[PDB]
């Protein structure tokens, strides 16, 4: 067994974690009461990577809920598949201020979750890592949840950190503070984080609106691109195929520098075998806001789910590298791996998701960017968070520092091999 | 000719012995920096997360002197 | 005696040891349980077969083997699969962490911590032997394991076996079965560490076993099954001569004075021929000189290259079956005539024969057709170092940006390792250019 540690913080990061439990939990048949009532058993082969064996056959997830807000932690409860999780494996407090999550009133609590953390851990005959669901705009999720990435980090270094990051847009909430929020995150993310899906609000939104014509699109359904993505990712580690994945060999793989860790996930159909590979590859298609033909691939992972010929797979995969070849970089050889999985998410006979590195995702933060320096350079609300005793060279840093990531893409996008 | 005989299997005796000192000796320092190395690695990085717990606490402090 | 100990390292290693074990046993009438019914000696005996199988009291033929992998799950398969009762616990061992695709891993983090049981459990099997010849050791080079740990593996061996014979079957990557896009790192390096460790080394592409299994077997996309099967039949045809009897058997190990003309030079280019389907071999027996020119075409070689633009430095033709050396000798003659066969101007041109007469085996329900004859050959051709060039490409454009490389150092690896290591396949290209030139 090599074991995940499942993380789910603050606001948003509550609910996309309870999704992706619902719809794994039903991907590898377990009920809300932890029970398995199974159809095939390459559900249960590697079932231990996510959850606890519990006496009686229950099956728990190793999974911890923590908010600083009493309310969204009941919701959990109520809501589906909420008896599934250990009661113990809740950590709540008693407000949208990153300094507030991070530094005071985060801090007052992080101490109880790590306590939790521990005890899922040692319990691991061998623990790959973390995964932590949060968004990036808010305070708990964002401020608390990055604490908790280094507190963890700080007792696991040599542990596998990844992160589900889900980037605040206009098009879905109106608070000002979000690109401030966003911006401190990320300058945790890209310092101790070893992988990081970006999951953009700009893109659910976008993929509602236009693609699934949705004047005024919800949360709820903003998230259920979401669940479907995070299957998707989550595949090769999940069930048995030609390839052992885990956290670990993910990064490997993916990551060629340390810091360009942040992924675009894509995810088709919103079939054939050559319009899955051709929509996976769309712009339409991302979850994050970023129009891949405005950079290139270092690296991409693709899953296909369902039942299909192979080899039109490997066909096409090799089609679509061989007429896209200059967004693909020409100095790492081979960069894009395919895995196939028989089961398919719910609902759908075949489906694909994409993981790519792309230097295209600068797209995403110069957006943050933006928002973040339209504020700063007039001194705007810095009195929320140099009243928790930040100073102003803090966010002067943050944001040099998710410059300094683009900068990076953008030198990779640019080198070349001869 | 006796002579040169039994100096011919001591100096085949002599090459297998330095061959297998020299492989020991070999990875024995191979193995020897390469857990200094990684061990230098894993201590930058919890010496950078320790000045994070510094910062943090200056953060707190300030918070009070703003009382 | 003269037993052989296996060793199998890594995914690609492990799984391949079991097709060929599996092919052994059937080759020698050895049950799952370890019987063997026509063996009169109980608990012992000098056969053949001894050189790969000992004996227990109770009957049993147990593998000369261990297989070692830094993670459980491709082992459990083995102790819980057809063959579990053929195998002692002692020589499956597992760690719990692979080496997550990084040779740094195999080597030092993981591999450190595992590498002596390993060394204990093969000491066990060679206290078992009265005359050990050596060791063969199988695993891929793009694996974390079956680079990093096997390379540790085989300079512990040169210390606690001195130059005892260490020989290596090592599968080189390939695009359409690989897993990691960092194996040109892993091969490089392990290439590098093991050269003075071993004394011959054949190396398998997985990308001409996956063509012949496509061309040849109309198999649509070839699994690591397939693959490993087809991998068995050459393995096993390279070691027949070591597990059957024979007047005119030809030991391996004088096939190797004539394919090692310098210690580097070891890495041969094996060619095996027929792999033929049931449904083409159905009213279609191939003759002697049929196979034997087979092992001239190009697309029956384990490891892509091209011969006709290279030079030979030895040619070696390892029968079984139904052969006789007039009809080899025949075969030969016409070859010769017909077929770009240019052999370096220092070393002699004529053929080496082996003829084992136990013909070929297959695995029910695989998709190689029963043959009444069949040939492996092994060249010494300047035209392997291709394959090194391939590799050392993939390697430099990576290295030239230092990509994945903090993967590496954050093991505890430095730079220089890898050049180093890039120098010495630089050299080792410039060997074989070298060997190819003429004679002043
Ligand atoms: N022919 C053949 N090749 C294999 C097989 N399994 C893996 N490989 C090759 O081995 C390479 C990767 O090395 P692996 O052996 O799978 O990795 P490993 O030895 O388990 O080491 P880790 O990375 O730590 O897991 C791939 O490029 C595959 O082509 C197999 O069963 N048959
Ligand atoms: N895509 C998406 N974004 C969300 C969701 N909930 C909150 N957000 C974003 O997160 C930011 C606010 O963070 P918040 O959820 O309030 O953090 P918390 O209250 O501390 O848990 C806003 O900018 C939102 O855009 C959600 O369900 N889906
Ligand atoms: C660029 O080359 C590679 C990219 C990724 C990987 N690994 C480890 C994967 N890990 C997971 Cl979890 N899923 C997938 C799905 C397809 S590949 C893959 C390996 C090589
Ligand atoms: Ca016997
Ligand atoms: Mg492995």
């Amino acid at each position: 067994m090599r074991e995940i540690v499942h993380i789910q913080a603050g606001q948003c990061g509550n609910q996309i974690g309870a999704k992706f439990w619902e719809v794994i939990s039903d991907e590898h048949g377990i009920d809300p009461t932890g029970s398995y009532h199974g159809d095939s058993d390459l559900q249960l082969e590697r079932i231990n990577v996510y959850y606890n064996e519990a006496t009686g056959n229950k099956y728990v997830p190793r999974a911890i809920l923590v908010d600083l807000e009493p309310g969204t932690m009941d919701s959990v409860r109520s809501g589906p598949f909420g008896q599934i999780f250990r009661p113990d494996n809740f950590v709540f407090g008693q407000g949208n201020n990153w300094a507030k999550g991070h530094y005071t009133e985060g801090a007052e609590l992080v101490d109880s979750v790590l306590d939790v953390v521990r005890k899922e851990s040692e319990s691991c005959d061998c623990l790959q890592g973390f995964q932590l669901t949060h968004s990036l705009g808010g305070g708990t999720g964002s401020g608390m949840g990055t604490l908790l990435i280094s507190k963890i980090r700080e007792e696991y270094p040599d542990r596998i950190m990844n992160t589900f990051s889900v980037m605040p847009s206009p098009k879905v909430s109106d608070t000002v503070v979000e690109p401030y929020n966003a911006t401190l995150s990320v300058h945790q993310l890209v310092e101790n984080t070893d992988e990081t899906y970006c999951i953009d609000n700009e893109a659910l939104y976008d993929i509602c609106f236009r693609t699934l014509k949705l004047t005024t699109p919800t949360y709820g359904d903003l998230n259920h691109l979401v669940s479907a993505t995070m299957s998707g990712v989550t595949t090769c580690l999940r069930f048995p195929g030609q390839l052992n994945a885990d956290l670990r060999k993910l990064a490997v793989n993916m990551v060629p520098f340390p810091r360009l860790h942040f992924f675009m996930p894509g995810f088709a159909p919103l079939l054939t075998v050559p319009e899955l590979t051709q929509q996976m590859f769309d712009s339409k298609n991302m979850m994050a806001a970023c129009d891949p033909r405005h950079g290139r691939y270092l690296t991409v992972a693709a899953i296909f789910r369902g039942r299909m010929s192979m080899k039109e797979v490997d066909e096409q995969m090799l089609n679509v590298q061989n007429k896209n070849s200059s967004y693909f970089v020409e100095w790492i050889p081979n960069n894009v791996k395919t895995a196939v999985c028989d089961i398919p998410p719910r609902g759908l006979k075949m489906s694909a998701t994409f993981i790519g590195n792309s230097t295209a995702i600068q797209e995403l933060f110069k957006r943050i960017s933006e928002q973040f320096t339209a504020m700063f350079r007039r001194k705007a609300f810095l009195h929320w968070y140099t009243g928790e005793g930040m100073d102003e060279m803090e966010f002067t840093e943050a944001e040099s520092n998710m410059n300094d990531l683009v900068s990076e893409y953008q030198q990779y996008q640019d080198a070349t091999a001869d | 000719k006796r002579e040169h005989e039994r100096e011919v299997i001591q100096k085949a005796i002599e090459e297998n012995n330095n061959f297998i000192k020299m492989a020991k000796e070999k990875l024995a320092q191979k193995m020897e920096s390469n857990k200094e190395n990684r061990e230098a690695h894993l201590a930058a990085m919890l010496e950078r997360l320790q000045e994070k717990d510094k910062h943090a606490e200056e953060v707190r402090k300030n918070k009070e002197l703003k009382e | 005696m003269r037993e052989c100990i296996s060793i199998h390292v890594g995914q690609a290693g492990v799984q391949i040891g079991n097709a060929c074990w599996e092919l052994y046993c059937l080759e020698h009438g050895i049950q799952p349980d370890g019987q063997m019914p026509s063996d009169k000696t109980i608990g012992g005996g000098d056969d053949s077969f001894n050189t790969f199988f000992s004996e227990t009291g109770a009957g049993k033929h147990v593998p000369r083997a261990v297989f070692v992998d830094l993670e459980p799950t491709v082992i459990d398969e083995v102790r819980t699969g057809t063959y579990r009762q053929l195998f002692h616990p002692e020589q499956l061992i597992t760690g719990k962490e692979d080496a997550a695709n990084n040779y740094a891993r195999g080597h030092y983090t993981i591999g450190k911590e595992i590498i002596d049981l390993v060394l204990d459990r093969i000491r066990k099997l060679a206290d078992q032997c009265t005359g050990l010849q050596g060791f063969l050791v199988f695993h891929s080079f793009g694996g974390g394991t079956g680079s990093g740990f096997t390379s540790l593996l085989m300079e512990r061996l040169s210390v606690d076996y001195g130059k005892k014979s260490k020989l290596e079957f090592s599968i080189y990557p390939a695009p359409q079965v690989s897993t990691a896009v960092v194996e040109p790192y892993n091969s490089i390096l392990t290439t590098h560490t093991t050269l003075e460790h071993s004394d011959c080394a054949f190396m398998v592409d997985n990308e001409a076993i996956y063509d012949i299994c496509r061309r040849n077997l109309d198999i649509e996309r070839p699994t690591y099954t397939n693959l490993n099967r087809l991998i068995s039949q050459i393995v096993s045809s390279i070691t027949a001569s070591l597990r059957f009897d024979g007047a005119l058997n030809v030991d391996l190990t004088e096939f190797q004075t004539n394919l090692v003309p310098y210690p580097r030079i070891h890495f041969p280019l094996a060619t095996y021929a027929p792999v033929i389907s049931a449904e083409k071999a159905y009213h279609e027996q191939l003759s002697v000189a049929e196979i034997t020119n087979a092992c001239f075409e190009p697309a029956n070689q384990m490891v892509k290259c091209d011969p006709r633009h290279g030079k030979y430095m030895a040619c070696c033709l390892l029968y079984r079956g139904d052969v006789v050396p007039k009809d080899v000798n025949a075969a030969i003659a016409t070859i010769k005539t017909k077929r770009s066969i240019q052999f370096v101007d220092w070393c002699p041109t004529g053929f080496k024969v082996g003829i084992n007469y136990q013909p070929p085996t297959v695995v029910p329900g695989g998709d190689l057709a029963k043959v009444q004859r069949a040939v492996c050959m092994l060249s010494n051709t300047t035209a392997i170092a291709e394959a090194w060039a391939r590799l050392d490409h993939k390697f430099d454009l990576m290295y030239a940006k230092r990509a994945f490389v903090h993967w590496y150092v954050g093991e505890g690896m430095e730079e220089g390792e890898f050049s180093e290591a890039r120098e010495d396949m630089a050299a080792l290209e410039k060997d074989y250019e070298e060997v190819g030139v003429d004679s002043v």
